[PDB]
DNA sequence: ATCTCCAAATATCCCTTGCGGATCGTAGAAAAAGTGTGTCAAACTGCGCTATCAAAGGGAAACTTCAACTGAATTCAGTTGAAGTTTCCCTTTGATAGCGCAGTTTGACACACTTTTTCTACGATCCGCAAGGGATATTTGGAGAT
DNA sequence: ATCTCCAAATATCCCTTGCGGATCGTAGAAAAAGTGTGTCAAACTGCGCTATCAAAGGGAAACTTCAACTGAATTCAGTTGAAGTTTCCCTTTGATAGCGCAGTTTGACACACTTTTTCTACGATCCGCAAGGGATATTTGGAGAT
């Protein structure tokens, strides 16, 4: 104790549960696993650094789940963006509910 | 936990704590991180689906950097989102160009 | 017995476009790259990773711009790579003036 | 050591690429433009590197670099 | 009765808009042009006149500069007419998709 | 009324000028639909992301800045707009 | 000296510039000289554009500077035409170039 | 409204330079753009150099090293000297 | 060579507009002044991991031999795009009447956040074991010669 | 077309190690609480965007003529690829030497926040006046023709 080797911290546990919930006899690599937590990194970046420029557009001092729903209009594909915007839209409308 | 609130396995409170520490704005909502948490796990969930197939189709049950390539490269959408990204071990989707080929 | 002119470069393509091995030998790589940092800063270090960081983005750089290269050969009825191919995709790029 | 990249390397790179027949002047240009390269992706990493008052460069020295170049690598820290 | 050699204009005409600046397609078509593409995004929408500005000067010059690389994919190619696929080389190149 | 065919308002002419700007000397009958095609996909991409900033400012008029903040996200950022 | 413009030397707004640093959530603090450096490297850059297109003006046997003017002067500089690689001026034009195989022979 | 630009400055700048020499308005506005440009640029890249380093604030190191990634070779050296004259300057004021 | 002649350039009169220099009342922001408050430079410190030493082989790089076939050059002609003309479509210009809607304004308050105690998910660390590595064999898909 | 040879794909089986499930401590997410301000709604509005038109005429469309560009066809010097000999050094294995990255602790002070005072800079309205772009006639550079 007392000296603690630092303390990272990655996606990698959230990544493999959803990785069994599709492909529950897959496992995965070290290296893949390093490429999943940038992937969702950079995805994170990409989609805060558009609702926060949203924010500031118009002059407003919250990122709420609009900024990121229209940040995620303006990143992602097509059909990408459609689904993504189904799974967001859901997630908050569920945990709302919950009390 | 706010995940379970939510019927995620993303990390809700992680991805509002980062909301907070990026200085993306002077606050954010309680809902931007469920949103955001649904999204990224909605898009890991994606690229998964796809590299494990291609795990499959080389016939191997781990999931390594040269299926995620595949997946993405043979996803037109994918390949838009990561059109500028490298995939480090990732090498390249077969193709060779007809007229090299011989008749 | 002899395979003709060509038949064992688009062999050689296949078993390429195959794999994902580094293709550059890794020490002359890295040697390279501390002679390149030494002319920016004196006295340097590097972790292995980073030498690693560099190679992965130099290699996955030079295959597509092979890609690209090729391509503006064949736009010429062409089928051998040339310099000229090759600065016509950076100038397109836009990586060149 | 600019030679170290040699011609088969090249080659193979050029293969991957899906070349089938190189010109031979090709080796030469292509030493010079990988030289460019790296001179600016180091020249950004080296820059993070004296920034953070450091002597190493790190994975993520390079990494912020190769997204400073638009050429963002996944794999070593993103 | 007088003619120019064909290509004699053509120079010519380089010349005279290389030196100028002002927008080269005509202002109403490029406007419902914009407002069809819209509309097919969004109802009822309406915009300031100086948005319509922004996008023709942003179209004219992205047109513009992908004209100036299809030349050199003509040129490449040991030609002085541009030809679809040398837009198609050019548009490959430059990353552009769809 | 209803707007069809607006990309022909695009008409050769005005292709041919902005080809001369651009340096060329001889064009193919051929290119002028290309053409049309380009600059279709072009105002989809840019239009498209005017029109989402428009949305989300709760607006029904889409400003120069929506255009300005759509063309600097496609990496074609414009100077004499604002911003 | 009152305004810290004054102080620094400077004909930029270093008031206004250190507002917008705080202003734009670029960090939770902005030092003091953070924004009057940043001032000294804006004023900088367009006296070397004002400089520059100004000479183009002249050529044009022009007296004041219109868009055109900065088009030719950044893209006549090697440094601010790469600095401004990814940028469309309004009302620029293009620089005046013939590819030599279409010259008349 | 009010309606901020750095419109005032660039005249005086452009005196400076170019005692006799005018501007058109679309012309100033380009000029306007580039300036807010540039600063969204510098104060972007600062604003990562901190968050890398874990540091609170932006300071004018945080601004040079952002100068230096982001103008090409000799637009930096220049701006760098500027910068670091007017720092040194106003540092030895108060 | 030498002349005809088409379109860009040059030159004169007219006038309206946008720009540099003023002069003015002022909303709003920069500065000056008081003082809380936490970020960060220093400073001794531990150990991860980067650099470096030494000997050997094996396979990659380099050099050599030979000629297959690809790139460049020459000749030629149906194709097709440029130049010029004629007609008249519908853009451009200019004043407009009407309201849709962008943008300022003002009080109610839901909602984000700060501070603190408690509860707990997830990071650092472990090791068996099976997917993948890796070596030798049999099969399968094709190229190249007869 | 069909037949002999090469190399890749595939089957087989034993070794290597990193996946992936456990364990244990804890840094951080959550819970109940007390606080205020950014956000949302409702009421007011005039900039300006949409629809419209009326006369002018600039520019698009369509057709004829034919100059010359594209590209099919043929040719052959030689640059390259394939395969074999020769020369070289990258890769791999057992670890010491110690650089310098990163953990700890801490308090001066640089920077945040607040309130009052000083003043810059923007919106509205006037000016000397050269910059300037159009209506209209003449000179000029040189592409094309006698
Ligand atoms: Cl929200
Ligand atoms: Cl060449
Ligand atoms: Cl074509
Ligand atoms: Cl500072
Ligand atoms: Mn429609
Ligand atoms: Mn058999
Ligand atoms: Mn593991
Ligand atoms: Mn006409
Ligand atoms: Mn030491
Ligand atoms: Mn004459």
């Amino acid at each position: 104790k007392k000296r603690r080797k630092t303390r990272k911290e990655s996606y990698a546990i959230y990544v493999y549960k959803v990785l069994k919930q599709v492909h529950p006899d897959t496992g995965i690599s070290s290296k893949a696993m390093s490429i999943m937590n940038s992937f969702v990194n950079d995805v994170f970046e990409r989609i805060a650094g558009e609702a926060s420029r949203l924010a500031h557009y118009n002059k407003r001092s919250t990122i709420t789940s609009r900024e990121i729903q229209t940040a995620v209009r303006l990143l992602l594909p097509g059909e990408l963006a459609k689904h993504a915007v189904s799974e967001g839209t859901k997630a908050v409308t569920k945990y709302t509910s919950a009390k | 936990t706010r995940s379970s609130r939510a019927g995620l396995q993303f990390p809700v409170g992680r991805v509002h704590r980062l909301l907070r520490k990026g200085n993306y704005a002077e606050r954010v909502g309680a809902g931007a991180p469920v949103y955001l948490a649904a999204v990224l796990e909605y898009l890991t969930a994606e690229i998964l689906e796809l590299a494990g197939n291609a795990a499959r189709d080389n016939k191997k049950t781990r999931i390594i950097p040269r299926h995620l390539q595949l997946a993405v490269r043979n996803d037109e959408e994918l390949n838009k989102l990561l059109g500028r990204v490298t995939i480090a071990q990732g090498g390249v989707l077969p193709n060779i160009q007809s007229v090299l080929l011989p008749k | 017995h002899r395979y003709r002119p060509g038949t064992v470069a688009l062999r050689e393509i296949r078993r390429y476009q195959k794999s994902t091995e580094l293709l550059i030998r890794k020490l002359p790589f890295q040697r390279l790259v501390r002679e390149i940092a030494q002319d920016f800063k004196t006295d340097l270090r590097f972790q292995s990773s980073a030498v690693m960081a560099l190679q992965e983005a130099s290699e996955a750089y030079l295959v597509a711009l092979f890609e690209d290269t090729n391509l503006c050969a064949i736009h010429a009825k062409r089928v051998t790579i040339m310099p000229k191919d090759i600065q016509l995709a950076r100038r397109i790029r836009g990586e060149r003036a | 050591n600019i030679q170290g990249i040699t011609k088969p390397a090249i080659r193979r790179l050029a293969r991957r690429g899906g070349v089938k027949r190189i010109s031979g002047l090709i080796y030469e240009e292509t030493r010079g433009v990988l030289k460019v390269f790296l001179e600016n992706v180091i020249r950004d990493a080296v820059t993070y590197t004296e920034h953070a008052k450091r002597k190493t460069v790190t994975a993520m020295d390079v990494v912020y670099a190769l997204k400073r170049q638009g050429r963002t690598l996944y794999g070593f820290g993103g």
